[PDB]
């Protein structure tokens, strides 16, 4: 029980690591997708311009 | 003169142990001799656990 305990702790903190690393990719898509839908002006403006 | 036990008998848990208490929070000491004995159709167990 002592060492399924100890391996389930490690399992836990790799379970976290990848998670948090999925989630860092996660959210530099989303900032990007931000950025550049900011940037962007609506169909009208560039179809006039 | 007299011949005792120079130390103490160790009782350990099996994998099945384990099992059963993760699961159930309850052991069934030596799960083994009991499955054996059950499917070979034996009524008695030889010793105790």
């Amino acid at each position: 029980l002592d060492k399924i305990l100890n391996v389930e702790a490690m399992h836990t903190v790799l379970r976290a690591l990848k998670n948090t690393a999925d989630a860092m990719e996660r959210g530099l898509i989303h900032s990007f997708l931000q950025t550049l839908l900011r940037k962007a002006p609506p169909y009208f403006v560039v179809q006039t311009l | 003169t007299v011949s005792a036990p120079a130390t103490y008998g160790n009782f350990v848990l099996s994998p099945e142990n384990a099992v059963t208490a993760i699961s159930y929070h309850s052991i069934l000491a030596d799960f083994n001799s009991y499955k054996a004995h059950l499917t070979s159709g034996q009524p008695h167990l030889p010793n105790d656990s």
